[PDB]
């Protein structure tokens, strides 16, 4: 099976450097072209640089000079040296291998993110998200996590450690001036709630924080 | 540095219907050893982009035969016979006939269905985010369709324009609906300053907004 998984991706200040790495794995390394491509927050996507087996590579307009994209044939990985770091650069990337020659983009690994920003990390804050009251009750009900004011992204959020998974919509992280905001909501049936717990798992790598918030109904005394 | 022009932005197609999209390069594409260096790509929603169609109109192994590429000097068209729920996503055209390869700007297939109002939940300010000065409403807007939506934020009745957050989520692949956060922050004195607190949300499915609010001074 070709895979090929990314790593190296963080938080970095402009005209820092950083380094990512792509492992290979499930065929000849030095056979094919490798590709480093970069989706941008606008999911538009741009192709970075490539490396043929031939050794020779080749960059974008916006990368020259300021990347440098090489493999280490013997351990079988692939690289990409980053300098100068502009906010510009602040993307997710990705490497692939061609088809064969010069022809397709295949077996993208997850990717690896990169942000570039001079804003600190700053761990999330988990926020409960309770009706009210009990007067509006049908058979379901609503309720949700608030995570704000952290940074970098990414965070993940999941509901009583991810035993309760359907009926789940987390929103994507929306920036507010160097600080992510994100929401999570869930449904479950009312007669469930509060009787049994309801609780969402916060992590947040970047700060290596992990917080668990437990979902109580509004005081009412 | 070539030009890849992509058409349309969004492409909302009933199941079993055909798919259409088209990338236009602002140069003739150049052949490389005789076939065309013209490729289609499929992100779907959490995932990586995966490719589907090179040389123009190769498939891929393993691509269903209803994805089907055509076209010819900077015209180029992705085809779809008969869409199904998971071809969901959004496609990118691939020209790589000179350094730099580019890619055309995307296409967000959206998958048409039965119009659905909102399920709307307002949410008031966390005790422990007050005891930090800080006081963010949140309200839901979850499982509709079409996506285009207006959420209005009224405090005592006054329309509330600066400190708003929203965040759509991608189609859901099992329903076809979109859901929708909402959230107004401010300032712990100010909430405390008002009583009522509402979110309107205005959809083609009823010119009656839908509305959900709470007092700040009960349970
Ligand atoms: C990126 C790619 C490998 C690198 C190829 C690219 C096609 C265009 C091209 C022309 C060159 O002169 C160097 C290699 C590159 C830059 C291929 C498109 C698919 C394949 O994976």
């Amino acid at each position: 099976e070709v895979k090929l998984v990314e790593s190296g991706g963080g938080l970095v200040k402009p005209g820092g450097s950083l380094k990512l790495s792509c492992a290979a794995s499930g065929f000849t390394f030095s056979r094919y072209a490798l590709s480093w491509v970069r989706q941008t927050a606008d999911k538009r996507l741009e192709w970075v640089a490539s490396i043929v087996s031939g050794g020779n590579t080749y960059y974008s307009g916006s990368v020259k000079g300021r990347f440098t994209i090489s493999r280490d044939i013997a351990r079988n990985i692939l690289y990409l040296q980053m300098s100068s770091l502009r906010s510009e650069d602040t993307a997710m990337y990705y490497c692939a291998r061609a088809y064969y020659g010069y022809v397709g983009l295949v077996h993208w690994g997850q990717g690896t993110l990169v942000t570039v920003s001079s804003a600190k990390t700053t761990p999330p804050s988990v926020y409960p998200l309770a009706p009210g009251s009990a007067a509006q009750t049908n058979s379901m009900v609503t309720l949700g996590c608030l995570v704000k004011g952290y940074f970098p992204e990414p965070v993940t959020v999941t509901w009583n450690s991810g035993s309760l998974s359907s009926g789940v919509h987390t929103f994507p992280a929306v920036l507010q001036s160097d600080l992510y905001t994100l929401s999570s909501s869930v449904t479950v049936p009312s007669s469930t709630w509060p009787s049994e717990t309801v609780t969402c798992n916060v992590a947040h790598p970047a700060s290596s924080t992990k917080v668990d918030k437990k979902i109580v109904p509004r005081d009412c005394g | 540095d070539v030009v890849v022009t992509q058409t349309p932005l969004s492409l909302p197609v009933s199941l079993g219907d055909q798919a259409s999209i088209s990338c236009r390069s602002s140069e003739v594409i150049v052949t490389r050893n005789g076939y065309t260096p013209i490729e289609w790509y499929l992100q779907k929603p959490g995932q990586s982009p995966k490719l589907l169609i090179y040389k123009a109109y190769k498939r891929f192994p393993g691509v269903p035969d209803r994805f089907s590429g055509s076209g010819s000097g900077t015209d180029f068209t992705l085809k779809i016979s008969r869409v199904e729920a998971e071809d969901l996503g959004v496609y990118y055209c691939f020209d790589g006939s000179t350094v730099p390869p580019k890619f055309g700007g995307g296409t967000k297939l959206e998958i048409k269905r039965a119009d659905a109002a909102p399920t709307v939940s307002i949410f008031p300010p966390s005790s422990e985010q007050l005891t930090s000065g800080g006081a963010s409403v949140v309200c839901f807007l979850n499982n509709f369709y079409p996506k285009d939506i207006n959420v209005k934020w009224k405090i005592d009745g006054s329309e509330r324009q600066n400190g708003v957050l929203n965040s759509w989520t991608d189609q859901d692949s099992k329903d076809s609906t979109y859901s929708m956060s909402s959230t107004l922050t401010l300032t712990k004195d100010e909430y405390e300053r008002h009583n009522s607190y509402t979110c309107e949300a205005t959809h083609k499915t009823s010119t009656s907004p839908i509305v959900k609010s709470f007092n700040r001074d009960e349970c």
